[PDB]
C-alpha cells in the first residue's frame, strides 16, 4: 500500500533528445529499496537501474537515475532507438513490494496519415451466417486515432474490435485493424458500409465506403 | 543465470496449475524467488515472495488464497500453484531471482503464458479481403483456438508492406486479420495468396485473393 505513479504513462522522444521518466511515491522510500526495469514487448523485465543511481549490468553509461523520498527519476542523455521501450519502479521500503504502472517511451517521427482500407464481408464467410466488415488503417503517426463505424449513415459501436500493431521498428508508424461483425441476415437488411477514420493530420475524416449491390 | 519455466499453459476454468521454474548457474539457497503477474497489455503485479532455503513465504494480499508458493532445494526448483482458475487469471506468470542489490530482481524467467478458457482446438476460416498505384488486400482469421497462427503472403515472397495484427478474443475463439500492400499492375495479374498455419490443429490453408 505504496502506490508508485509514473506520469505521463505514454511518452515520445526523437533521437538525440534528452529523456526524463519519473517516479513518485505515495509515502516515502529508502533510495536504498527503490528500483527501475526496462520491458521491450514480449520479452522479460530486465534489472536498468537498482537503489536509486545505480546502472545495472550492461546498461550503458547515457541511464542515470536520481532521487530520495517520494521523487525518484531515470534520465537519459541522448535518446537512442534501443531505449524505446516500457520502464517500470519499484518499492522494497514496506511490504507489500509494489511497482509503478510504468512509462512507455516509444519514438517520435512526424506525423502521417493513415491509408485507410474496407473490405465487405467475403462469400465464403456468408455461406456460415456470419459477416464482418475489415477496416485497415496502416501506418500512421502518432498512435491516438479514432474509428467510426455507419451502417446506412447511422453510427454502430455493437460488434466492433479493434488491434493495434506495435510502434514499427523501421519506420516508427503505427496500425491498426477495425472488424464489425454482423449476423448474415443484419448485414443484408443494410446497403452502406462506412468506416471513418479520424485522426490529428487532418480536421476532416478519411472516409472509405462501399455498397453492397 | 538460466531459469526455465515453460512457455504456455492451457487450463480449463475452475481448475488448477502447478508452474515450474528451474533454476541453474547459481546457489539456489543463497537467493529468494518472486513471481510476478502480468496481463495481457498490462503492468506489473507483485504475487509474493518465498525463502529458498527455509520455505516461508509472504504474500500480496489480493494473491493469498489464489497462489501458493513453494521450493524444493534438491532439484533447485521453485513453484507456484494457482487454484480456482477465471478469465482474470490469464496472464503471463514471472519468476525472478532476488539479488543481492537491495532485494531488486537480477535475472528473470522467459515467463509462463497461462490461458485460462473452456475452448477446444478449433481450426480457423480463413477469408479473402478483396476490394469492392498501391493496393491494399487482407486475410480475415477467425475462429480459432489456441493461439499461435502464422500468416505469411505468396510462402513468404511477399514480406515487406505486411501487417499481421495482434489476435482478440472473439467468443472463447482468437479473430486476427493480415493486410498486404502490393502495387497495382501486381494484382490481380499476379496471384496474391494468404498462407494461415495453425499448428495445434496440425492444419496449413492457402487462400487466392480473386477480384
Amino acid at each position: 500500500d505504496i502506490i508508485l505513479t509514473q506520469s505521463p504513462a505514454i511518452m515520445s522522444a526523437s533521437l538525440g533528445e534528452r529523456v526524463t521518466l519519473t517516479c513518485t511515491a505515495s509515502s516515502s522510500v529508502s533510495s536504498s529499496y527503490l528500483h527501475w526495469y526496462q520491458q521491450k514487448p514480449g520479452s522479460s523485465p530486465k534489472l536498468w537501474i537498482y537503489s536509486t543511481y545505480n546502472l545495472a549490468g550492461a546498461v550503458p553509461p547515457r541511464f542515470s537515475g536520481s532521487g530520495s523520498g517520494t521523487s525518484y527519476s531515470l534520465t537519459i542523455s541522448s535518446m537512442e532507438a534501443e531505449d524505446a521501450a516500457t520502464y517500470y519502479c519499484q518499492q522494497y521500503h514496506r511490504s507489500p513490494w509494489t511497482f509503478g504502472g510504468g512509462t512507455k517511451l516509444e519514438i517520435k517521427r512526424a506525423d502521417a496519415a493513415p491509408t485507410v482500407s474496407i473490405f465487405p464481408p467475403s462469400s465464403e464467410q456468408l455461406t456460415s451466417g456470419g459477416a464482418s466488415v475489415v477496416c485497415f488503417l496502416n501506418n500512421f503517426y502518432p498512435k491516438d486515432i479514432n474509428v467510426k463505424w455507419k451502417i446506412d449513415g447511422s453510427e454502430r459501436q455493437n460488434g466492433v474490435l479493434n488491434s493495434w500493431t506495435d510502434q514499427d521498428s523501421k519506420d516508427s508508424t503505427y496500425s491498426m485493424s477495425s472488424t464489425l461483425t454482423l449476423t448474415k441476415d443484419e448485414y443484408e437488411r443494410h446497403n452502406s458500409y462506412t468506416c471513418e477514420a479520424t485522426h490529428k493530420t487532418s480536421t476532416s475524416p478519411i472516409v472509405k465506403n462501399f455498397n453492397r449491390n | 543465470v538460466k531459469l526455465q519455466e515453460s512457455g504456455a499453459e492451457l487450463v480449463k476454468p475452475g481448475a488448477s496449475a502447478k508452474a515450474a521454474c528451474e533454476a541453474s548457474g547459481y546457489t539456489f539457497t543463497s537467493y529468494w524467488i518472486h513471481w510476478v503477474k502480468q496481463r495481457p497489455g498490462q503492468g506489473l503485479d507483485w504475487i509474493g515472495e518465498i525463502n529458498t532455503s527455509s520455505g516461508r513465504t509472504n504474500y500480496n494480499e489480493r494473491f493469498k488464497n489464489k497462489a501458493t508458493l513453494t521450493v524444493d532445494k534438491t532439484s533447485s526448483t521453485a513453484y507456484i500453484q494457482l487454484s480456482s482458475l477465471t478469465s482474470e487469471d490469464s496472464a503471463v506468470y514471472y519468476c525472478a531471482r532476488e539479488g543481492f542489490g537491495n532485494q531488486s530482481l537480477d535475472y528473470w524467467g522467459q515467463g509462463t503464458s497461462l490461458t485460462v478458457s473452456s475452448a477446444k482446438t478449433t481450426p480457423p476460416s480463413v477469408y479473402p479481403l478483396a476490394p469492392g498505384s498501391m493496393v491494399t488486400l487482407g486475410c480475415l482469421v477467425k475462429g480459432y483456438f489456441p493461439e499461435p497462427v502464422t500468416v505469411t503472403w505468396n510462402s513468404g515472397s511477399l514480406s515487406s508492406g505486411v501487417h499481421t495484427f495482434p489476435a482478440v478474443l472473439q467468443s472463447d475463439l482468437y479473430t486476427l486479420s493480415s493486410s498486404v500492400t502490393v502495387p497495382s499492375s501486381t494484382w490481380p495479374s499476379e496471384t496474391v495468396t494468404c498462407s494461415v498455419a495453425h499448428p495445434a490443429s496440425s492444419t496449413k490453408v492457402d487462400k487466392k485473393i480473386v477480384p
